[PDB]
């Protein structure tokens, strides 16, 4: 307001626990304090204003107010700070993710005297958590549907081939479940398009599940993509999808939306099918350091609103600086109560009411000679995809997923008995290639990685 | 391999028309060619959409006097 | 505007947000008759009708300068 | 077939008529060439090879993959370059804007061997046009709609929104309508708080509107919110706004999502009410130059889906270049052929096959010592939201309603006269001010003379 | 990340953007040196790992032909 | 308009790739010349008039205008010439056939001054076909359902019969089917009448296909005939046939309309069915060679509306005059791009952008001395309807299929081995029936043709 | 009606399709005071009202002889 502390920038006060809290990174424009700009942070997510002359007529005022209680400093960088606001409960509506959204990132991000903004986490009360469904399934049910205990699940996209004929998709998903796989997943790119329209694929697809199941003896799937251009075409695909009888389907939550992704949920939740969550389009709001939202918010925001996996990357070939950071965002989606600790980005201590967890799919050029290392990292709840992988064995489709299965059971076998598989990954995958040529060839094909100098 | 298979089979059925006998039926080069200039001499003077036709059935024919016919067609009376 | 080395705030309020009436300064009464003769010396003023204040026209009451909610300009 | 050749980057090709164009700006790592990052960033944006060993299983490929065909770099700023890439056109389906944004901007941003990467612009071939249903109504439609012709609308936005009751909303509401304006704003965060529910401030706006419509003699409006968080609650709050008998609505299409929009398009178009786009949530996308996605690319891709008013926000206060740009996309809302003219940022001429427009909506608190200005940007096909320019006369809300009509009024019958309007703005405030008390006490309290060189 | 000749965008080296490479363990004829307990191609004709075919897919590249980002498929 | 040259007759204009060419044959009366016909046949398909005295007020006209480019006369013929006229782009709906229809031929047919008038053919722009849905499935997607490869498929109609009860219909059906066809087409006068209701029909014609398909072990149909007097009726009757689970349809497309054929279009597309389309009552529209519509303006807008099969007679009994014709339509049907070529009466280059392809069925009184010629001119995507070459084979309804099923088999094995079909058909024939007695005594009452001196 | 060799175009207007009005004969003004008085002589014609021109009758302005579409009677 004045040299008055400006009734928003109050430093004595703590918040109940009945407030969201957000933490904002910022950086100024030259010739503007830290204090002032915290301030103006908490006046532009809320009522616009640090007077009272429009919202004080009676008693409308200090009730719908982001008074925003610390600022500090980034340790390393110079003119950057990180401040920590709190909005009230009375401000949000019950069961949306789409008002929490344009409350608080609605139109702060483009203020002017600012010179970079970033939300790099937040905190919801239990009291707004339990307005919410969240994941139809879970983590326990979702296990339980598919009878797998103990060992992480296996997957294999399909995505190099393009322009595939709807008979000849069918053919390479029972080559590939047949051989040993759990799951196989459409390319995202493929929606009903002129040289295969969705009916089709979702024919043969079931067909070929049906056989290699059969044939088998446990359950396969295989992630459909139902997204779609309008709320009733989406919702036809899904019900013809339930009809042939499908274990699980597929979303796309980011260019789709919030309300498609909640409204397929809740689908999801009446009809008994899980659903799979695929991360696209994120690198355009959280891969710059300086500005944007980064993707623990969205973990949070998608563990409210719906979905039983969700993809998280793999961290085999990151640092201590960001394998800190996405571990830490792995186990605020799995477990019940975490506690704050910065050197993994937890910045509040967020407890989630017996909510259920969702499950992380690490994705995207994994081989054999990796095996070791996930299954320690990611444990034993955790989805494999295997893109290039398995499709790329020297003869097929289904020796290559008989190779991954036999590396991933010598690989967890090993590990019950107490061996150690930072030290001793490559000669557990060598002892287990000896009386299987499938896994000879494949170990053969790529080369080993030797992670550091004899761990992590 | 399709159209050239096809046109292969649709050259003999063509028995009169504008410069017929001036490409042989035992080259499969040249039969192609003598499509692609039926084709390209359905249109008017050149539009840049009829050279373009006869540039490709020059770049694929291979006997003499469907050469010097194509060069009398495409390049000067 | 803004006052400089702490930008934000209002430099012609100081941010009051409201400020004294410039019409009949804080008077509450007009100076003058006005031409029309619908306002008339020492009755009210005719900007503010005798509350002595309006709203800072820079800030427009919000007491900001340069936020995106409210005098964005 | 070696890949010195890079088989991607194809500087000769000229591109159809029936592909889709876009136009990257990138900044790569050091040490990485510019054509190399650009016939990368064709792959990744497609089937992610450079080879043939998977695609080229039975003779079928180099029919569904872009290819990078011209490379000029940037002038003034250095490493950093232009990048321009031609997609078939049955690589997207019909009516689906969600598969064209994933498609194009899918990973492609998180690729590792480039610093930095921006989406400029895009072209739309018109066979992909025509299979979308673009506005529900247009500008010639929803003139005729209103019944009002020969200048811009004036709406204002309720800022005191917060805690307020239902009925002293409608109040209000009904206290602005009745002194001129012709629509007034629902605040962007106003849904179903525990303090004021939508159903019980739907009633109190529709009265409202009855009231003031008949005694004003013109129609009136109240954009009325039916963001929801289902499609269930969306169409349910849109179906209790037209029983009421309310003629537009709101949506979040950047929160919502896509096939939130296109669905409430496609009802809007069945039933006859117009719909308006509001736009937050947008800086979190397109404010810093070096990644993102410009909002011109957000705007095509709305009138494509559909909407009938945009926000766009002023451009009185914007140096140049950076004012140049938006004016630029103004007319890729309004007109129907586009030229390339890359002072004002369009990349490529755009031709839209006589699907209807969109109608600009200018905002950011305003007062009336703008309204020359603005008259002469946006023309008359367009609409001036006041924020504080309304409710913050000194006399109440009806007097700030009738001053800012009177100077709009003003404004435009000067204009046609052929009075210069930003040269004489001052002016001719003041002499219409002269008859009216509102105008006089509006013109004193926004000192704000606002000198025009 | 491998990068052939010059730096490029990391045209994978192992390969310089062939994607397929020849097999190690087939020399002129698709045959098998190796002399497995197995015996699918232990006895001669038949390569082991690319079964006659002389090439597989690079290691490095899996095939794409470039490292960068798609390392993967 | 004038001396003056019409404003409508523009030699000079040359049109633009979105706009819809038309090209039409007329004779005038006697007295009237070529080039103000040519105008008045543009401006009768549009706004009626040469001036502007209705149409310009302000600005709404000379876009919604049909300009005639050019006139030239028919080589042979004398007083008849061709007219090129091309209209605009938003004269038209989007997905509506009929209003192509009428707009294009609505009440110029009936122009005074003109003798006679035939519409030749007719250019969709790529902006206008990619409105349309197309075929259902197409060729590929329709030839992976039912898994036949390679050869054409052979059906047989069951025509001379009529007033036969269901059960002993159901009984033809299943000799047929059991014998090695592979379709049975109802008779297209069959609706529901008095002596054979419409429900008892499908109920037995049902148990015949499942009883067949299951003791042979492919795929069986047969095109049951769902046109009705109503769009309800209709609609119950093909929700019933999906219900028992039959693979194809029929429809007549030119009795029933366009909007009809329109709705069981998407019906199809939806529910996975495929149409199967019966051109009956076009004589009375293209049999005259100066007056009416030719039969490939109607394929064209088939293609475009929807259907996977379509009638286009055989062409084994014409000379290259009519042949030409009919192969040059059939190819305007299952490619992708054809080539202006007027010896095959294609007047203007047409792209399809991708849309899928129909199957031409070739049918009536043929026999199996045909079998060599049929089998290379329609190549192998066709179907090949067998009437009266089957029903009355001296001993049976099977033994006819058998015969027929080992013709084609013979001419498609020698096919591809190089052997020419025009020199030695007669003699595969001859060698095939030796070692099976059903196409001996086919081969003896039909005779045989010899088609002209060797080839042809 | 027509030309004879080029029978479509109108012969009475020969394709102008509007036509000096007849009443006036394209002054605009009335030659004479009416009976009825409505309309006075020298100040506006009664039928085209000062536009000097009306639509040809054969043709109804449309230029077109026998027409299907525009008099086709």
């Amino acid at each position: 307001v004045k040299d008055y502390k400006l009734t928003y920038y109050t430093p004595d006060y703590t918040p109940k626990d009945t407030d969201l809290l957000a933490a904002f990174r910022f950086s100024p424009q030259p010739g503007v304090p830290a204090d002032e700009a915290g301030a103006a942070i908490a006046a532009e997510s809320s009522t616009g204003t640090w007077t009272t002359v429009w919202t004080d007529l009676l008693t409308d005022m200090d009730r719908y107010k982001g008074k925003c209680y610390h600022i500090e400093p980034v340790q390393g960088e110079e003119n950057s700070y990180f401040a920590f606001i709190a909005y009230p409960l009375d401000l949000f509506e019950e069961g949306s993710v789409t008002n929490i959204l344009t409350s608080i990132v609605g139109n702060v991000f483009g203020f002017k005297a600012i010179r970079s903004l970033r939300l790099e986490d937040i905190r919801f009360p239990v009291a707004l958590v339990k307005t919410f469904q969240g994941p139809p399934h879970g983590i326990q049910v979702e296990r339980d549907l598919l009878n797998k205990y103990g060992r992480p699940m296996l997957g294999c996209t399909i995505k190099p081939k393009l322009g595939l004929s709807a008979k000849n998709y069918g053919r390479a998903v029972y080559e590939c479940l047949r051989g040993g796989l759990d799951f196989t997943k459409d390319d995202e790119n493929i929606n009903s398009q002129p040289f295969q329209r969705w009916r089709d694929r979702f024919l043969f697809v079931a067909d070929a599940i049906h056989k290699s199941q059969a044939e088998t003896g446990e359950i396969k799937g295989h992630y459909l993509n139902v997204t779609a251009p309008t709320c009733e075409e989406m919702m036809k695909r899904a019900e013809f999808a339930k009809e042939l009888g499908m274990p699980i389907i597929m979303h796309d939550f980011l260019t789709a939306g919030f309300t498609a992704n909640t409204t397929l949920a809740k689908w999801c939740r009446d009809n008994g099918v899980l659903l799979h969550i695929h991360r696209a389009m994120h690198a355009v709001i959280d891969r710059q350091r300086n500005h944007g939202i980064h993707f623990r918010v969205l973990a949070k925001c998608l563990r409210l609103s719906g979905g039983d996996h969700l993809h998280s990357g793999t961290v085999v070939g990151k640092l201590e600086g960001d394998k800190a950071s996405t571990l830490g965002f792995v186990d605020l989606m799995r477990e019940d109560h975490i506690e704050a600790d910065r050197s993994r980005g937890v910045f509040f201590t967020q407890d989630w009411a017996s909510m259920p967890g969702v499950l992380p799919v690490a994705s995207g050029g994994i081989h054999v000679w990796h095996m070791p290392a996930l299954v320690e990292i990611f444990g034993d709840d955790s989805v494999l995809q295997f893109g290039g992988g398995t499709l790329g064995h020297p003869w097929g489709n289904a020796p290559g997923a008989t190779a991954n299965r036999v590396a991933l059971e010598a690989c967890v076998q090993a590990r019950n008995e107490g061996r150690d598989l930072y030290r001793e990954g490559g000669d557990i995958l060598r002892e287990a290639g000896k009386w299987s040529p499938e896994l000879a060839a494949a170990l053969d094909l790529w080369k080993e990685i030797k992670f550091e100098f004899e761990t992590m | 391999a399709q159209d050239l298979a096809r046109a292969i089979k649709d050259y003999p059925n063509r028995r009169g028309d504008v410069g017929w006998l001036d490409f042989d039926y035992n080259l499969p080069g040249d039969c192609l060619s003598f499509l692609y200039y039926r084709q390209s001499r359905e249109n008017k003077n050149p539009s840049d959409q009829r050279t373009s036709m006869l540039l490709q059935a020059l770049g694929v024919a291979e006997s003499e006097k469907a050469k010097n016919r194509l060069n009398t067609e495409l390049y000067g009376d | 505007q803004g006052t400089k080395p702490n930008s934000l705030v209002c430099a012609n309020c100081e941010g009051e947000g409201c400020v004294a009436c410039s019409q009949c300064k804080g008077g509450g009464v007009n100076l003058i008759d006005h031409f029309n003769g619908q306002f008339k010396a020492g009755a009210l003023c005719w900007l503010c009708r005798g509350k002595k204040e309006v709203l800072c026209g820079d800030c427009n009451g919000a007491g900001f300068i340069g936020g995106f909610l409210s005098t964005f300009d």
